[PDB]
């Protein structure tokens, strides 16, 4: 139904993992057609052949920049159909480590955006604090990135003694690190002229384009899942919401920085309110027991045998749960048939929705701003291509 | 556009009492009474938005899906301005093996909803691009993964599989590892797909006890 | 203004495998 | 500062708008107009003579005379914890007998399918493995095997520098795993003496 | 202090004289390896003390005044083919900042089946190979049955 | 004799360009709370040498669908221009020596253009033009700045010329805005921040890439010597090193501009300012 | 079970089991800065620049007379 | 004759010295392991300290490190870029996804190890491997390059 | 006038219209002409000549549109043409009139203990 | 032994994960022909041993060609040492040799490569007792009464191998074409990058060039056929052409409008190549040296080099030799001219130019 005829303009933007095809009438972009699937690992079908605990590490490598947030949505989706209550200390730990993960995602995102723009110092500077928080992760789960810490009904292990000391010590100077980070771009005319009024987005388009996370906040939209649909101990937490009204790359930059500030505030509040008590749900028929308990009791040994081979049987049903991810709203749709494996597990990624805005946003822009669009979109193809 | 920042102070509250009570107890009944033709089956589920409430789920024919979505986005009481995603589920036991899924978010009233349409492999599903821009890529991915067609779409083509890939991997009958594997050949100097072969074949384990009652 | 990279003993003084105090982690509800 | 200015907008629609409409004036986030000679000179000092680059320059220059965090590998290493999940290894009892009893919990739990186990009863009546292989090129180092094993047989050792020139060297058998366990037993036992309070 | 600096340099390089040091091939390789030269001349020569010596001859030093993550460092005895694999595990934990235990202050339990540490054999033909490899002493046919022979 | 003098000029240029890129790396590391190249030789005093030898032993690849002669000659042409500029800096007595070097620098634009047309890369095709237009636009302002400088360059005999040895041995305190704009123009000429948006040599390799970098840093050093002679009141190693230190300082602290943005900046803020300053200097010097 | 783990000899009840976890020190951690923490007069800058430039102009005139 | 052989051996030593200490890889930001790779060049580890520079083109690239999973759709492009690498060249395999497929080894669209497409000189294990482990693997690559003797072979040809 | 309106012939005509541009863009001047390329496309159609649902034919045509479109934007490189277009033709015209006088059953028996599967 | 080699231990359909049960060692594997031979054997699921003299850098391309544990790399091979040869064939029932030389060297002469080493290899193969097939390679132009020293050494080595091992199979292909061959590439280096191209006499000598993949399938068939053991098979293309005709077709392929070739007497060519052939010894060898600048090449160009009448060829293997003048084998040489989009000034190529363009230029 369609011939080719006029070849004229032709472009190829990168096999190296985003492939981009654009259309210009010259120096100004008129069309932009991304092609994806170079990282589509078919995980959703792969999930069907794994137990709920077996498939948990799959969620580590969906957003390898922000991991515990990815774990949390799937865990909550399991638990809600399982009708399981999470202990207070576990909720505290989950919220605190989620804030740290959000800090890491914001740091890496802003540094990569800067390097794409042309600033290299903040990249290196912030990766030092990123290494600090990687050390924090390794201390608590033995893995730098793919912790697999979050568990159905709690977490794998309790926090080692002396961790909160170093957490507070890090927070005591993270504000200074952020301040020295800002002065390299905040008061710069070059950074603004590169970022100001590039990729303007409206509230109506954003809600039409399904935006989430900081991009939504920069359009004058009052929305945080942690305040509208709170989960775990986020309702108790008191913190502010940055708000911008231009939909600008500079605006999104400032919004992310203030989000980091609020994350630090929540980290402090969690640090000074850590409670003493159980960190795993007391239901041994879903939660694994202690090794000491397993080695001295027949019942816990039997439950360890069964759960670690067959696993708990989720009742048949369906649910969808989402989490206020640093890159937006990360949700997972769970379909239950009644067995020990999820029947159908659909994964919703905010970056995939944000990546769909390139063609309409890149219109009227320049090739120097496509990289700006991608960097400010804050997209990981691991979640985009599953 | 909605959910604009109005209050300069911190909010200790979520929504209003009357609106929340309606949306959590009589929302489904309101939907049923309003457009019963658009209603075919009703399930109020585990409340995607929050663990402590109830939320509905909609089943209908593909014929009236578009006006139903229009009303659900545009009704003064149902301002579902955010369509989260469109996906599908395979039910090989049924006459119609596909259950397409539609999810909505209402930041106006902190609510959510699920909409489902059950179809077979040879029935068209009118596209929701005219209602939501994001449906384009979701319809594309659903077609790529299951072959669910969407009539009237601007350009419906594969988005996630290989360029020359035929078949829909998320189908239940589709093999886990598939049929073809790809390797490079020095003689032809080209990277070529070849019949799938495994050094160690996959091991399937049957843990499902013959005593479990929850099996459905 | 706070300085990065504290000197010795001001950060992570004890290695994780040498905690000065024994750890008593509960693993069941007393009820 | 975060203020905005006319001409510093990086677009055409906005630039054309502000030079032909005073809409930016209604916006409070735009720096307000200078009103005297002093404010005009302040604006000129802001635009000309840089004065914005200068601050970041000075901060970077101070960073030049500042300390560093660089470490001299391999003569220096990093900081790690006993929970570290590294090279899988097989443990024994102090008398010398293998801890693994081929309950096959590790193979059952492993989502990587990287564990191949064959076993039968030993000549003494003992239940011992005949084939114990783990594919490190396939192992994801999740440690779920270490969580499932009820006799502390399989452990991810503190060894992480075990890269090989060929892929075949990573096809770990029972013998190499036992060698690794005998090598690294003391460190693993010391870590367990700490991890026991948490595991 | 020049005399103290040279005393530390001799006791770290393992030689007997400054003439023995500057004329040794280890110094010549130090003129081409900046990391090894930095070890020999800067980090070992600063303020700090020796901790202990392993059976491989490597030396361990600690400096409490340094910042975290850089207090401990080791000098390999094998000056031309230094490799981290030769560090014994009982020093590995203290080197890796995992525990505060070392042989000089902690008496561990030594199993009778303990295999000592050494250099890796990767890249060589003497390295480990699976039992179905061509380098194996006797090839294995893993068929799970016996073929009948006339 | 003349050939020997040329070679004696050549050797420090190559050695010091190697040292310049090494020190730029290392100072960037120092300003980034890291150490930089330190293993490759004593304190890393051997990195550029091994890098050059490595790119020497690396395989040169030639596209089969274009003219390879231009592909080879374009880095060759740029290197030749750099050597000629250095010779004119140190081995010249021309009355318009500054004008000679300005015209020489005008010629280096072609190498980027030659490479851009040479390879079959669309984004090379675009970036070569972008960099060409940037340097071409700033060349007018550089010439205007030299025009302003020439308004006071006089020898003892009373003839107005551009000889370097007759430049005053004092800084020109009365042309500081002119000096600043000239320094920013120099920054623009070398594709450095905030004008590093354009790379053009993407499909190049080996000693061709090495010669491109040699030409870039040699032109940077040439402009540094020009600035030192013009505004700093003499030609010396200390001033060269200080200017390079400041340039690394600026690179490590600033992001780059957009294409049309520095186009607008150069064509509406720099050239008119240089024109007005030239007119004022001509008026006062009367 | 847990009595054999956390219990002590002579323990009278299960409620007496001590708990030793990673906990904040008494009183909580000290407060931290959260928000952003932030020159020369343009008249003074212009005066200095003008003075330097005027000195340069005077030097230029003097050297021109000498030439 | 012995002196000429000695000169050949010394020249081989120098050639290995130059080629090992100036290895410039190319960036394939494929998946997880790239983040460890990015942190490896950061301030704490300083890949640049070891003569390592990441180049935008294969033409200046000395060796390839595979940091992330490889799909069937991406395999032709990876072979394309590797076939754009000039000689002498090497390949470093980092991560189980690159090693043998690992946690996607039974997927339908995953190339089970980058070995099946391109040769590999160094195999770095871990999911993800430590940046310290990547340092160790690249040092072992340097050790492999050290044992190389090219002009020794050529003189006896 | 034709079965299901004859959409299949319209699809074949459209693809044949678009064919020569593929030959010129993919350098098949020195392997094939328009005629035997058209024959290849014709033989592609014969795989489903016995379908009895118009809907299935419509979806087949739509997927064929996608295949020809990803052929049009060069998304499948020359190796795809090698592995699916011209080498299969060379094999088809190359193994003509083979000299094996054994029945296919006996061929399978001499081949292996199981029938061959896949291409 | 007859067909037990290819049938007894065959496991799987024949793919990469399949097992052919065949163990072989290939000498000269990293060479042009040996690389494709090894890639052909292993791809069917066979164990391959690859000992090499050159760098591991030049050999790494062979590592990918086999599965885990089926590529055996044996560095630092010494052809004067029989220990490495014994280790190379200690498990292989099949031996394949492609070690060949085209120019003499101060460290290796024609006899050393072409006579003594194959003879000792065959002796050790017979000593093993478990080897079933010994595959040796020679030239179609090999004859004991040739003036060319390399051809004479080749023929002598073939006779010696036949005497030592009765059941070894001799293969004598002619010109072999390929991406990295030693036939077309040097012809391009002589047509281009050079002022003038010498051609021996009239250059009407007849040769039968062939394709490498045909040779690989031929090796596979020879392993399949038992009767070919102890015989000699000659390999050639389906056409007979002269050096002049090949040069003309090459010029057409390169579309060069300037015939730079010249027909010269053989003595003139020898005198041209005389100075560099009397200095061939006492020299470790030099790069960028065509094998064409030798007197033995001139003697080759004075005789026809085609399959003998009644010789055993591709038809005996049930193999149809593909076209070498055109086809897929001609695409790589077309990439010197990229196949031709806008290269050169040529107008005679107006035959294949699109329609509307020719009416634009009105021919
Ligand atoms: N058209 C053709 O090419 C024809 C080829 N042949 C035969 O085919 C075989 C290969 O042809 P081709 O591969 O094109 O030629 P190549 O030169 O490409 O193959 C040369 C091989 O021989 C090896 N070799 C030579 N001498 C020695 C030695 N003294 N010690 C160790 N290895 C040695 C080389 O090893 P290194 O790489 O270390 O030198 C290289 O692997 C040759 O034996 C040739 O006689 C026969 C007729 C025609
Ligand atoms: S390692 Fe442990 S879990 Fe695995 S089979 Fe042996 S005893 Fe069982
Ligand atoms: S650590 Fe994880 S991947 Fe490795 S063997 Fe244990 S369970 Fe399997
Ligand atoms: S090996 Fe693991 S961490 Fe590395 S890219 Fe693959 S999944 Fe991610």
């Amino acid at each position: 139904l369609t011939p080719a005829k006029v070849n004229n303009f032709t472009l190829n933007f990168g096999p190296q993992v985003l492939r981009l095809v654009l259309e210009m009438q010259g120096e100004i972009i008129m069309r932009a057609d991304p092609h994806i699937g170079l990282l589509h690992r078919g995980t959703e079908k792969l999930l069907e052949y794994k137990t709920y605990l077996q498939g948990l590490p799959y969620f580590d490598r969906l957003d390898y920049v922000s991991m515990m947030c990815m774990e949390h949505s799937y865990v909550l989706a399991i638990e809600q159909l399982l009708n399981v209550s999470v202990p207070l200390r576990g909720q505290y730990i989950r919220v605190l480590f989620s804030e740290i993960t959000r800090v890491l995602n914001h740091l890496l995102a802003i540094t990569c955006h800067s390097m794409d723009v042309g600033a290299l110092t903040p990249f290196l500077w912030a990766f030092e604090e990123r290494e600090k928080l990687f050390e924090f992760y390794e201390r608590v789960s033995g893995a730098r990135m793919h912790a697999a810490y979050f568990r159905v009904g709690g977490v794998s292990q309790d926090l080692p003694i002396g961790l909160l000391r170093d957490v507070y010590d890090w927070a005591r100077q993270f504000a200074s690190r952020l301040d020295e980070m800002e002065e390299l771009l905040t008061g710069n005319r070059i950074w603004k002229e590169r970022t100001v009024d590039v990729g303007t987005i409206t509230a109506q388009m954003a809600w039409d384009w399904g935006c989430s996370g900081p991009i939504l906040r920069a359009s004058g939209i009052d929305w945080d899942l942690r305040k509208t649909q709170p989960y775990d101990a986020y309702g108790k937490m008191q913190f502010n919401v940055p708000i911008a009204g231009h939909g600008d790359c500079y605006d999104r930059y400032l919004v992310r920085l203030q989000e980091m500030r609020e994350s630090l505030r929540i980290i402090y509040q969690c640090l000074n309110e850590m409670p003493d008590g159980l960190y795993k749900s007391p239901d041994g028929k879903v939660c694994p027991p202690s090794r000491s308990t397993m080695k001295q009791s027949m019942e816990a040994l039997i439950h360890h045998f069964k759960l670690y081979t067959e696993g708990f049987h989720v009742p048949a049903g369906e649910t969808y749960r989402a989490v206020e991810a640093p890159k937006g709203e990360f949700g997972v749709y769970l379909v239950s048939r009644g067995g020990n494996r999820p029947y159908r597990c659909k994964i919703r990624s905010p970056g995939y929705a944000h990546l769909q805005m390139t063609d309409v946003i890149s219109r009227g822009a320049m090739l120097a701003d496509v990289v700006t669009i991608i960097g400010t979109l804050d997209v990981v193809f691991g979640e985009i291509d599953r | 556009g909605y959910a604009y920042a109005r209050k300069t102070t911190d909010k200790d509250y979520i929504a209003s009492e009357h609106m929340q009570a309606f949306g959590n107890t009589q929302l489904t009944d309101y939907i049923i009474k309003t457009v019963p033709k658009f209603v075919k089956m009703a399930v109020t589920g585990p409340a995607q938005s929050s663990v402590l409430y109830q939320e509905p789920t909609i089943y209908t024919t593909p014929e009236s899906l578009v006006p139903l979505m229009v009303f659900l986005r545009d009704h003064t009481n149902t301002q579902f301005k955010c369509l989260l995603d469109v996906t599908a589920v395979d039910f090989p036991e049924r006459a119609a093996r596909f259950e397409v899924v539609y999810h909505l978010l209402s930041p106006r009233w902190n609510n959510r909803i699920r909409v489902k349409v059950c179809v077979d492999e040879v029935t068209a599903v009118p596209t929701l691009c005219k209602v939501f821009n994001t449906a384009n890529w979701f319809e594309r991915e659903t077609w790529d993964m299951f072959g669910v067609f969407f009539s009237g779409h601007p350009d419906l083509r594969r988005i996630l599989t290989d360029y020359g890939f035929t078949g829909h991997p998320l189908r239940k009958d589709f093999p886990m590892t598939g049929y073809q594997e790809v390797r490079y050949d020095y003689g032809k100097k080209r990277v070529v797909s070849e019949p799938l072969e495994l050094t160690q074949e996959f091991r399937y384990f049957d843990f499902n006890s013959p005593w479990e009652t929850l099996n459905r | 203004f706070e300085h990065y990279l504290p000197m010795g003993l001001e950060y992570r003084k004890f290695s994780p495998g040498t905690q000065p105090v024994k750890a008593v982690v509960p693993h069941d509800s007393p009820k | 500062g975060t203020e905005r200015r006319p001409g510093e907008s990086g677009a055409w629609k906005q630039i054309e708008r502000q030079r032909y409409a005073s809409d930016w004036e209604n916006d409070p986030t735009f720096k307000r107009t200078p009103k005297n000679l002093a404010e005009v000179l302040d604006d000129s000092a802001s635009m000309l003579l840089l004065t914005d680059v200068w601050r970041g320059m000075a901060y970077t220059l101070g960073a030049f005379f500042d300390k560093k965090v660089t470490i001299m590998y391999p003569f220096e290493k990093g900081q790690l914890s006993p929970r570290f999940r590294g090279e899988h290894a097989l443990r024994r009892y102090p008398t010398g007998e293998e801890r693994c009893i081929a309950c096959k919990l590790c193979e059952a739990i492993c989502p990587a399918q990287a564990i191949t186990i064959e076993a039968e009863e030993r000549e003494d009546g003992s239940r011992r493995t005949t084939r114990y292989d783990i594919d490190m090129t396939k192992c994801i180092y999740c440690g779920f095997c270490q969580e499932a094993c009820p006799v502390d047989a399989i452990v991810e050792g503190p060894n992480f520098e075990f890269s090989t020139e060929t892929r075949e060297e990573l096809l770990y058998d029972k013998q190499k795993l036992l060698e690794n366990g005998d090598k690294w037993e003391t460190e693993i036992a010391t870590n367990l003496r700490t991890e026991s309070l948490y595991r | 202090s020049l005399s103290g600096y040279f005393s530390r340099l001799l006791e770290a390089s393992g030689k007997k004289s400054v003439g023995s040091f500057f004329a040794s091939w280890e110094f010549g390789k130090m003129l081409v390896d900046g990391n090894l030269a930095h070890n020999v001349l800067v980090r070992a020569t600063g303020a700090g003390r020796l901790v202990g010596t392993d059976y491989n001859g490597n030396r361990y030093y600690e400096n409490e005044e340094a910042a975290y993550g850089r207090r401990r460092w080791i000098v390999y005895k094998d000056k031309f083919d230094y490799n981290p694999t030769t560090i014994p595990p009982e020093w590995h934990g203290w080197l890796n900042y995992i525990n505060d235990y070392n042989p000089t202050n902690t008496q561990f339990k030594q199993p009778t089946y303990q295999i000592e540490a050494s250099m890796t054999k990767t890249g060589t033909q003497t390295c480990y190979n699976p039992k179905g490899s061509w380098f194996s002493a006797k090839p294995r046919n893993w068929r799970k049955y016996e073929s009948w022979t006339p | 004799m003349i050939v020997a003098s040329i070679l004696i000029l050549i050797v420090p240029v190559l050695l010091s360009v190697a040292m310049f890129t090494l020190a730029e790396r290392t100072v960037m590391a120092s300003m980034q709370r890291r150490f930089g190249p330190q293993v490759s030789g004593i304190s890393g005093l051997l990195q550029p040498f091994w890098d050059g030898l490595k790119l020497g032993v690396k395989e040169p690849v030639l596209p089969d669908s274009s003219s390879a002669g231009a592909f080879a000659a374009s880095p060759m042409i740029s290197f030749v221009l750099s050597q000629v500029a250095w010779v004119g800096i140190c081995i010249s007595d021309a009355s318009f020596q500054g004008l000679v070097i300005m015209a020489i620098s005008s010629l280096a634009v072609y190498g980027v253009m030659l490479a851009g047309w040479a390879s079959n890369s669309k984004y090379a095709f675009l970036g070569c033009l972008r960099s060409v237009a940037l340097m071409v636009s700033y060349e007018l302002s550089l010439g205007a700045a030299l025009l302003s400088i020439g308004l006071f360059v006089t020898d003892g005999t009373g003839m107005k010329c551009l000889n370097f040895a007759e430049m005053p041995t004092t800084p020109q305190y009365a042309m500081l805005p002119l000096c600043l704009i000239f320094l920013v123009c120099i920054l623009a000429e070398t594709k450095r921040d905030p004008f590093d948006l354009p790379g053009y040599n993407v499909e190049y390799s080996s000693l061709g890439f090495a010669l491109f970098f040699i030409a870039e840093y040699a032109n940077m050093a040439v402009m540094s010597a020009i600035a030192s002679i013009y505004f700093l009141g003499g030609f010396s190693a200390l001033k060269i090193t200080a200017l390079f230190f400041a340039f690394v300082w600026t690179r490590g602290t600033l992001p780059r501009y957009r294409y049309d943005q520095f186009m607008r900046l150069g064509w509406k803020a720099f050239l008119p300012l240089t024109l007005a300053f030239f007119a004022l200097h001509a008026s006062v010097a009367i | 079970t847990e009595v054999l783990k956390r219990g002590f000899p002579g323990m009278k009840s299960v409620k007496d089991m001590p708990i030793v976890q990673d906990a904040p020190p008494p009183g909580g951690f000290p407060t931290i800065r959260i928000e952003r923490r932030l020159g020369p007069t343009g008249v003074a800058i212009f005066a200095g620049l003008a003075a330097i430039m005027g000195y340069g102009f005077y030097k230029l005139h003097e050297q021109r007379q000498e030439k | 004759a012995k002196g000429l052989e000695f000169v050949v051996s010394k020249v081989d030593n120098v050639v290995n010295w130059a080629r090992a200490g100036s290895i410039w890889p190319m960036t394939f930001g494929l998946a997880c392991c790239a983040v460890e790779m990015m942190h490896a060049g950061a301030s704490r580890y300083d890949l640049d300290r070891y003569g390592i520079i990441f180049r935008p083109s294969p033409r200046q690239s000395d060796a390839m490190i595979v940091a992330g999973t490889l799909t069937n759709k991406m395999a032709p492009a990876l072979r394309k870029v590797y076939d754009q690498m000039p000689e002498p060249k090497w390949v470093v395999s980092m991560g189980s996804c690159a090693n043998g497929g690992g946690y996607y080894h039974y997927s339908y669209a995953v190339v089970r190890g980058c070995d099946r497409v391109v040769p590999v000189d160094v195999y770095v294990p871990g999911c993800p491997p430590t940046a310290e482990g990547l340092l160790y693997g690249l040092l072992q690559l340097q050790k492999k390059i050290y044992r190389s003797k090219t002009t020794q072979i050529w003189y006896k040809k | 006038k034709r079965l299901f309106g004859g959409a299949a012939r319209h699809f074949y005509f459209e693809i044949c219209r678009c064919l020569p541009f593929i030959q010129r863009l993919h350098k098949m001047e020195e392997m094939v002409s328009l005629k035997e390329l058209r024959a290849i496309v014709k033989e592609k159609f014969k795989e489903y000549k016995d379908v009895k649902d118009g809907r299935v034919v419509d979806l087949l045509i739509f997927k064929g549109r996608e295949e020809i479109e990803t052929y049009l934007l060069m998304h499948k490189q020359r190796h795809h043409v090698v592995t699916e277009v011209v080498e299969p033709y060379y094999a088809k015209q190359r193994a003509v009139k083979k000299v094996t006088t054994n029945s296919p059953f006996l061929d399978s028996f001499l081949s292996s203990g199981y029938a061959a599967i896949g291409v | 032994y007859s067909s037990t080699l290819m049938t007894a231990d065959k496991l799987g359909p024949g793919g990469r994960s399949s097992v052919s049960g065949i163990t072989a060692t290939v000498f000269g594997a990293n060479g042009f022909l040996g690389s494709y031979i090894v890639n052909e054997l292993a791809k069917r699921g066979s164990q391959v041993v690859c000992p090499f003299r050159s760098t591991e850098n030049e050999a790494m391309h062979l590592k990918q060609m086999g599965d885990l544990g089926q590529i055996v790399l044996l560095p630092e091979l010494d052809i004067r040492n029989d220990d490495d040869i014994k280790r190379a064939i200690s498990r292989s029932n099949v031996i394949i040799n492609c070690v060949g030389m085209r120019l003499q060297t101060k460290n290796w002469s024609f006899e050393d490569v072409h006579v003594d080493f194959p003879k000792r290899l065959a002796k050790l193969a017979a000593e093993t007792g478990q080897v079933q097939r010994l595959i040796h390679f020679s030239d179609m132009g090999a004859d004991e009464n040739h003036k060319s020293l390399r051809m004479r050494t080749k023929a002598v080595g073939d006779k010696e191998v036949l005497d030592a091992f009765p059941d070894a199979t001799i293969v004598r292909p002619g010109d072999i074409v390929g991406i990295e061959d030693h036939f077309y590439n040097y012809l391009i280096y002589q047509l281009t990058l050079t002022v003038f191209a010498p051609v021996v006499e009239s250059g009407s000598n007849k040769i039968q060039p062939t394709y490498v993949l045909d040779v690989a399938d031929a090796v596979a068939a020879l392993l399949r056929k038992p009767d070919t053991a102890g015989k000699t098979l000659y390999l050639g293309g389906p056409e007979v052409l002269t050096m002049r005709e090949v040069y003309d077709l090459l010029l057409k392929t390169l579309r060069i409008y300037r015939d730079d070739t010249v027909h010269l007497p053989a003595w003139a060519v020898k005198a041209m190549y005389k100075p560099f052939d009397s200095v061939r010894r006492m020299l470790p060898g030099l790069p960028m040296t065509s094998p064409l600048a030798t007197e033995d090449y001139v003697e080759e160009m004075l005789r026809d080099k085609v399959v003998p009448a009644g010789a055993l060829g591709y038809a005996d293997l049930g193999i149809v030799p593909q076209k070498v003048t055109d086809g897929l084998a001609i695409e790589p040489v077309r990439h010197a001219r990229v196949g031709g989009y806008r290269w050169g000034d040529m107008s005679a190529v107006a035959k294949d130019i699109p329609e509307s363009v020719r009416k634009y230029y009105n021919i």
